[PDB]
């Protein structure tokens, strides 16, 4: 709605040992390209996820911070970083539309969550420091960095952030999806889709990427591409 | 439902 007021509502913390549920590996599915960075199945519909966290009791204020054991101790930079849900939260309206991963000192999320619009946390207006529409992702704090590349050969692990629910640690075996251009690499699986912005971890308990470049294919078989840390601190490298 |  507001498309200028998106609150971070924490779903979980980034550490793959939730439920290790076996799945993955599905027939190479056809998918129709749209706006260069997006796809759908010919003419596909869309729905809000909806989320509850982020109370209206001083929901704007200025910045009360989401990382408080005691009342705000003048720290001004405390971050309960992890697997977040991106809800579009107007200061008088709450509607979840995607997800995002904040870890270390960088928040990497997705552009199609609304309009690549500004985030917020206790009314602190978290405005992007990077946004790439072509891959259709966003970075805050600099570029997308964390140092976490999924190694293609093994299973990809996804903290599938179930809508308004607990995460699901799923062992997904990789797959492909063919456009009019050609076949692309992803997790193509017939199963319930998570929120676009769920963390992609590798089976070693390391990696921290992002799931959401695709749609519900066939009639609900979620196909989305496997994104990983490609950028840097900002001007400085990944680490060295 | 997309879900995206």
């Amino acid at each position: 709605g507001s498309a200028a007021d998106l609150e971070l509502e924490r779903a979980a913390d980034v550490k793959w040992e939730d439920q290790a549920e076996i799945s993955g590996s599905s027939p190479i599915l056809s998918i129709t390209i749209s706006e260069d960075g997006s796809m759908s199945i010919k003419n596909e519909e869309e729905e809000q996820t909806l989320g509850g966290g982020g109370s209206g009791g001083g929901g704007e204020f200025a910045g009360v911070l989401w990382d408080v054991p005691s009342p705000p101790p003048v720290g001004k930079a405390e971050l309960e970083d992890g697997a977040y849900r991106i809800k579009q939260k107007g200061i008088l309206g709450y509607s979840q539309i995607g997800a995002g991963v904040y870890k270390e000192g960088t928040f990497h999320t997705m552009w199609h969550v609304t309009r690549g619009a500004v985030l917020m946390h206790k009314g602190k207006r978290i405005e992007p420091s990077w946004a790439d529409v072509k891959k259709d992702l966003i970075s805050y704090g600099g570029g997308w960095k964390l140092e976490g590349e999924w190694k293609e050969g093994e299973e990809v692990q996804v903290l599938a952030l179930e809508p308004g629910k607990n995460p699901r640690a799923v062992q997904t075996k990789p797959g492909l999806f063919k456009t009019n251009a050609g076949t692309i690499g992803a997790v193509s699986l017939d199963f319930s889709p998570g929120t676009s912005g769920s963390p992609i971890i590798d089976k070693k308990g390391k990696v921290v990427g992002l799931y959401g470049n695709g749609v519900v294919t066939r009639s609900g078989a979620y196909v989305s591409a496997i994104a990983q840390t490609e950028k840097s601190i900002e001007d400085n490298p990944e680490i060295e | 439902l997309k879900r995206x």
